[PDB]
Order: C-alpha cells, then structure tokens, then sequence
C-alpha cells in the first residue's frame, strides 16, 4: 500500500474536482458566494499535495493549547460583545482543553468554580456574568463547565432546588420554555433545560409535559428542525431538538427518516464540512451541530432494532469532515475557525474540535471503531453526543447527582 | 455566529 | 442626548446629575477567569447600570443609561429586560421606542435580544403596521436572516397578514431561486392558507417546482420542496412523476434526480407495488451508483439505504 509517511486524501482524488459547483449557467447571490468559497478551498487543498507525496495532516495541539490557556484567564476588549456569555467562554475553553487531553490545574479549576458561583442567580440558574439575570444559555454552559471539572466542589456549586424552580418559572403551557424571564422562545431552551435537568437529576414528571410534542412541531418539510414551528430547518436548532428528545426518550416523536436524509445532505460534497442550512456556506462549527446528529440518530435507530445500521461508521463522510477541519479550519497561531479567511474565536475552537472528535470515534454497543486521519497524535478524547462533554464526565456527574433527591419531590 |  | 462616540460624551462618573449615586463595580472574585479587559467607557457605563439595577431605580436617567449600555453590548439581555421595565414604569411613548429598535436592529440584525424587544413592543401596541415593510428592508440586506424570517412568520400568523406573502415569496424566488429561506416561507404560506390537500393547489405547486428544476437542475432547494409537498401522502402515490423524472434522467442524471428516484422506489416497495423484485433491483442499482460515483460524500448513507431496502423487501 502506501508508506507510513504519505496518506492519500479524499479531497485530493482526481475525481474530487467533479464535485465543484454546477450553477447551470444561472448565477444568483447563493451560487456566486458558494463558488468563491470553493475556489479558496481548492487552493487550500492543493497546498497539502505534492504530486504523489501527501504528508500526514497535523492537528496543531500545542498552538491550540496555548491560545486556550491564555483565554481561560484573560480576554481582550474584543470580547466585550460576549460580556453576557462568560460561562459560555468557560465551557468553550474547558471543553476544548478536555478534547485535547490537556490537564486543568487544580487552582484554575477552583477559580472557575468560584467564578461560576458568582454568576449563579439567587432565583436559580446562571447569568452571563456576576449579577446578571439568569438565562438558559449561560446556565447550560455553566453546568457543562462544572461537570467537565468534575470535582465535588464543582458539583456542589449548583443550587439544585432553585435551579428546578427556575426551570418551572420558564415553562410554557404549550411545552416550550422561555430562554429567560420575559425572554424569547425557541428550541434552544428545551435542550438547555433538558440538559441541565438530566445531569443534575432534577427532572419531575410534569417539568417536560408537552415538550416532546412541541419539539416535533419544529421539524419541518425539509426533515430538519427549525427554531420554532414553521421555521427553516437549521443545524443548530436540529441538534437542540434531537438531543432534547433523546434525553426525554421521545426520539420517535420525529420522522427520523426525513431527518436522517436532511442532515446527511448538509455535508458539502466539495468542502467536506457541513453547512447549517440548505444552500448556505460551509462553516467549521457545524462540524458539531450537524455531524453530532449522526451518533444521536444511530442510537435512536439502534434502540428500534434497525437491522441495517453500520457497526463501524457514522452515516456521514468521517474522513472528509476531518480533512476539512484539519486543512481548512486551523489558525496557524492557535485556535480554530469557520473557514479560510475568517478569524479564530473560542466558539469555533470548541465546536470544530468537538466535530473532529465525533468524526474520529465510532461507538455502538460493544463495538468501537476509530478513524484518526493524519499523525496518530491527532486523536482527541471522545465527546458525548447529547451533552458535548466527555462521556466519562457525563457518567461521573449523573452518578453523583442521582444520589441526591429531586428537589422537594418524591 | 452567536448562540445567545 | 449624547452618544458614546459623540465628541461631547462624558463618563458617568463625571456627570453632576449622577453624583448622588455610587457606582457598583463588577465582582469577578480575587482570582478572575475569562476576565475581559474592558475599556474605561464600557466599565463606566456598566458600573452605573449595576448601581441603578441594584437600587431598582425606575428613573428617566436610568432609562437613558440603558441606551448606552445597549450600544456597548446589545447582547446584554439583563439591560434589555430592565429597559422594558422602565418603558412601562415611565409610560414611555412606545412608537418612539419602535423607532429606536428599528435603528438598533438595522445595526445588529442577528442579535436575539433586539428582535425579541421588537416583538414585545408590537404585542404591547397590537400594531403590526410597520412590520412587513421593516422586515423586507432587513431581508433586502440579508435575504436569509433567520431572525428576520422568524419574526415575519410570527407577525403574519399572529395578525393574520397572509394576503400578500405569496407574492413576496415569488418576488424573492425570482431574485434568487436558491434561497432556501424563501422556499420555506412558500410552504409556510400555502400550508396555512389553502393547504396542500386542494389538488388544484398541489398541481400548481408541483408544476411550478418542476419548472424551476428545469431552469436550474442543480438547485437543491427546489428538489427538496418537491419532495416536501409529496412525502406525507407518499411519493409512490404520484405515478406520473416517476415517468417524467425517468425521461429527464438521461439528460439530467444529477445526484438530486437519482436520489429522488430511490426515494420513490422506497415508497413503492413500502406500498406493495407491482414488479417488486424489479423495483428493488433498480433501487439497489441506484444506491450503488450514488455511493460509488454520483454522491460519494454520502456513501455511508446510501449503503445504509441499500441494506435497509434488503431488510424490508427481499422476500
Ligand atoms: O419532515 C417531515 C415530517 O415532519 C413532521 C413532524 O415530525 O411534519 C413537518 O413536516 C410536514 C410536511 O411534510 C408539515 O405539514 C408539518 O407541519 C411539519 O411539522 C412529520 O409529520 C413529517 O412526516
Ligand atoms: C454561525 C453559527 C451560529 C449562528 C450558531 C448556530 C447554532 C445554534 C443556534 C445552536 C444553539 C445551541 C445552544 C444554545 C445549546
Ligand atoms: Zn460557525
């Protein structure tokens, strides 16, 4: 076959050029923008090929580590726009470090715990910063961050009694949840609530009454799920919807056939990455929101006894996604990004790596099959498809909280 | 890209 | 009055009309994490916002302060919530506030808080008279803005403004037939007005979609809409569609057409079609062509479909 120092790539096959956009000689803003991206991506792909010599791809772990380590402590005023999302920054950075198997010093871990405690609201839940009103987004992030740290100190920071009361204070009669008091409603809330409620063992029989049905109403003609009933299928909202249903054990409420066909169609034939909506551009962060749906669908179908499911691969091109992330989404100075030409940020660093991990690791029952493209060191730690934190962290947290009673309920 |  | 970038802007700590209240610093703890190095102007405004919030001061000065807090970080939902509390407490002119949010959304159209604020104002006023036009302006700048389309669907459904939306949809499809957001709006309008059970409407839609496919054969949105309006009843329930697609295949063997054929065969086999063995063989042949040549990015999906078909219809 091939010597160990050369690894043929899917994106470099001669026939891959046939995957370039065919605009039928009818130009619109959509095709013009798509063609511009493909042109740049082809240039990038070609820079990794030296005729028959194709060096193994490398995840710049050390560069990413230094970028993350610095951000966990300090951020430039360029992040003032995220002053109401500090727990998100904690989660994005800690999860990235977790995926890279970079240890978190005990002192830094305690400091994160203390900071998130300051973000916790007396009414329950966490806000975007100290003194801010609680909101389900930073609440979801804070809980995930605390679970990644996984110490009893971290677990006990969460005021479970008030958290459950807070969730009740956001619950609507139609099954949906507000993101915060007097705030907006969309499927993100159902997932944020289901995620934190299941991890901390505070689910009551009535908490999610009608929620599964509301989420199902969000699935549209495309097969994917929109933010609210009637809206366009979107990768981020679809991940929220399916993940929430998996937690509620109500995945069957959806048409899984149309959902599967929709998400698989979101992988770009030329770029290898995923787009968030049909006819929109590729973006590294959808490596998680979209690809993450495949392990969820695998689990859902496996629970139904689907005799046709693979026992070694997810139903998306795992190699092509790794090729897109490794060749197109890494910032040479550390951090990951949307696509070539875009600047790095902690959000894309988190989700590009999360998607890379999903693409590298397949697991079902007693079957495990890894596909780590490039040098062996590229292998990342696995991530749980529902919560997007390490599976070990999910088990440790759920076990810990299951030892506590549901707040004021039997 | 904004999540919230 | 004065804006954050205005030459005469003065920090709140230097304003005489604010001297009577002490600012409240943000407590990040002794050993801060994800600490943002705020500009002096940013910290100044928020130190005073924290002060009025803590004292729950429902005043005109607090109201004006939120405007600056919003300019500094329009994503701060706490500031927006407090601003709404003030709008009510101070009985502020909501039409004036509508003019304000209009300007703010134009500046930051992908922000969740600004669109929700606008919705609240429309709900309080029960006045949607400016909505369709405003949203149209936003969509003229970004025809796929998710928040804009979502707000548009809410306004139309809540105030029953369906009368001219299909015309709007047709206009945008003419501009960019690949705009998936518009195809979604098309389904939204039809399903909520005439519905798709009216066979005259369904035929009109199938004809229109097929015409769009002929014009731009590789536009996935049209193909997805065609499947979308026929899938619930079952693709196998439309025998003439299969024949028409089979005729265009030799000249338009795109992955979209081939995949649609497999979708039809899947449903046919699910409904005890005649010549079952022949149909299964044809479907498996196409799955292989898709996996190996025409749609290789989805090789695993097509292999799965092939195995699925065999698990359900081999006999
Ligand atoms: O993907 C289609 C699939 O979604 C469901 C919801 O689970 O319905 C959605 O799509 C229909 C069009 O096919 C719409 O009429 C409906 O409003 C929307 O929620 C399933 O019923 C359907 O099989
Ligand atoms: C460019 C990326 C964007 C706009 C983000 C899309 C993703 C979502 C919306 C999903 C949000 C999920 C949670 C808050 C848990
Ligand atoms: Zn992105």
């Amino acid at each position: 076959s091939s010597p160990v120092w050369s690894e043929p790539l899917y994106s470099l096959r001669p026939e891959h050029a046939r995957e370039r956009l065919q605009d039928d000689s009818v130009e619109t803003v959509t095709s013009i923008e798509q063609a511009k991206v493909e042109e740049k991506i082809q240039e990038v792909f070609s820079s990794y090929k030296f005729n028959h010599l194709v060096p193994r791809l490398v995840l710049q772990r050390e560069k990413h580590f230094h970028y993350l380590k610095r951000g966990l402590r300090q951020l430039t005023d360029a992040y003032e726009c995220l002053d109401a999302s500090r727990p998100w920054l904690c989660y994005w950075i800690l999860h990235s470090l977790e995926l890279l198997d970079e240890p978190i010093p005990q002192i830094v871990a305690t400091d994160v715990c203390q900071f998130l405690e300051l973000c916790q609201s007396p009414e329950g839940g966490f806000g975007g910063g100290p003194g801010q009103y609680p909101h389900l987004a930073p609440t979801y992030a804070a809980v995930n961050a605390l679970c990644i740290i996984g110490t009893e100190e971290a677990y006990d920071i969460i005021n479970r009694e008030k958290l459950l009361q807070y969730l009740y204070s956001l619950k609507q009669p139609d099954g949906s949840f507000l993101m915060h008091v007097g705030g907006e409603v969309d499927v993100r809330s159902a997932y944020c609530a289901a995620s934190v409620a299941s991890l901390t063992n505070i689910i009551t029989p009535d908490l999610f009454e009608g929620t599964a049905e509301w989420i199902a109403r969000c699935q549209n003609w495309e097969g994917g799920i929109g933010g609210v009933p009637g809206m366009e299928a979107h990768g981020g909202y679809t991940f929220c919807g399916l993940a929430a249903l998996v937690i509620l054990k109500r995945e069957r409420s959806l048409n899984l056939k149309s959902l599967l066909q929709w998400v698989t169609s979101r992988q770009m034939r030329f770029e290898g990455g995923f787009q968030g909506r049909c006819n929109k551009l590729v973006d590294g962060c959808y490596s998680f929101w979209q690809a993450g749906l495949l392990p969820l669908l695998h689990r859902a179908l496996h629970a139904q006894g689907d005799p046709a499911l693979s026992m070694s691969h997810w139903m998306f091109h795992q190699q092509a996604l790794q090729e897109y992330i490794l060749m197109c989404c890494q910032c040479p100075a550390g951090g990951l990004l949307d696509k070539p030409g875009k600047s790095r940020d902690f959000y894309h660093t988190c989700y590009c790596l999360s998607g890379l991990s999903i693409a590298q690791h397949f697991g079902s029952g007693a079957m495990l099959h890894d596909v780590v493209l490039g040098v062996p060191e590229n292998a990342l730690q696995p991530t749980h498809p529902v919560y997007n934190i390490g599976p070990d962290k999910v088990i440790q947290a759920t076990t810990y909280f299951l030892q506590k009673p549901v707040p004021g309920f039997e | 890209c904004v999540l919230s | 009055f004065v804006s954050l970038d205005s030459p005469s802007y003065v920090l709140y700590r230097d304003r005489a009309e604010w001297a009577d209240i002490d600012p409240v610093p943000q407590n990040d703890g002794p050993n801060p994490v994800v600490q943002i190095i705020y500009s002096d102007k940013f910290r100044d405004v928020y130190d005073y916002f924290r002060a009025v919030l803590q004292r729950d001061e429902r005043s005109e000065r607090a109201f004006k302060l939120t405007r600056d807090a919003i300019e500094l970080n329009a994503a701060n939902y706490t500031v927006w919530h407090f601003r709404r509390v003030l709008l009510k407490s101070l009985q502020k002119d909501l039409h004036e506030e509508m003019n304000y949010i209009t300007a703010i959304i134009e500046e930051q159209p992908k922000n969740y808080q600004v669109w929700h604020h606008r919705r609240v104002l429309v709900e309080w006023l029960r006045d949607p008279s400016q909505e369709l036009e405003f949203i149209a302006d936003i969509l003229n700048q970004d025809a796929k803005n998710y928040h804009a389309w979502q707000h548009r669907q809410w306004v139309i459904q809540e105030f029953k403004l369906w009368d001219n939306e299909l015309q709007y949809v047709d206009q945008l499809l003419k501009e960019d037939v690949r705009n998936n957001s518009v195809w979604n709006q098309r389904y939204f309008v039809i399903s909520n007005t005439t519905g798709y059970n009216d066979r005259a409407v369904l035929e009109r839609e199938v004809q229109y979609t097929l015409e769009m496919i002929k014009l731009v054969p590789h536009n996935e949105s049209a193909w997805n809409y065609l499947k979308g309006i026929l899938q619930d009843r079952g693709l196998s329930k439309y025998p003439n569609l299969l024949n028409q697609l089979l005729d265009l295949q030799p000249s338009h063997s795109s992955p979209y057409l081939i995949a649609f054929l497999v979708d039809i065969y899947e449903d046919m086999l699910e409904n005890q079609c005649d010549n079952k063995e022949d149909i299964l063989n044809k479907a498996l042949e196409l799955c292989e062509i898709l996996a190996k040549e025409k749609d290789t990015i989805r090789k695993e999906y097509w292999r799965y479909i092939g195995r699925s078909l065999q698990s359900k219809h081999s006999t």
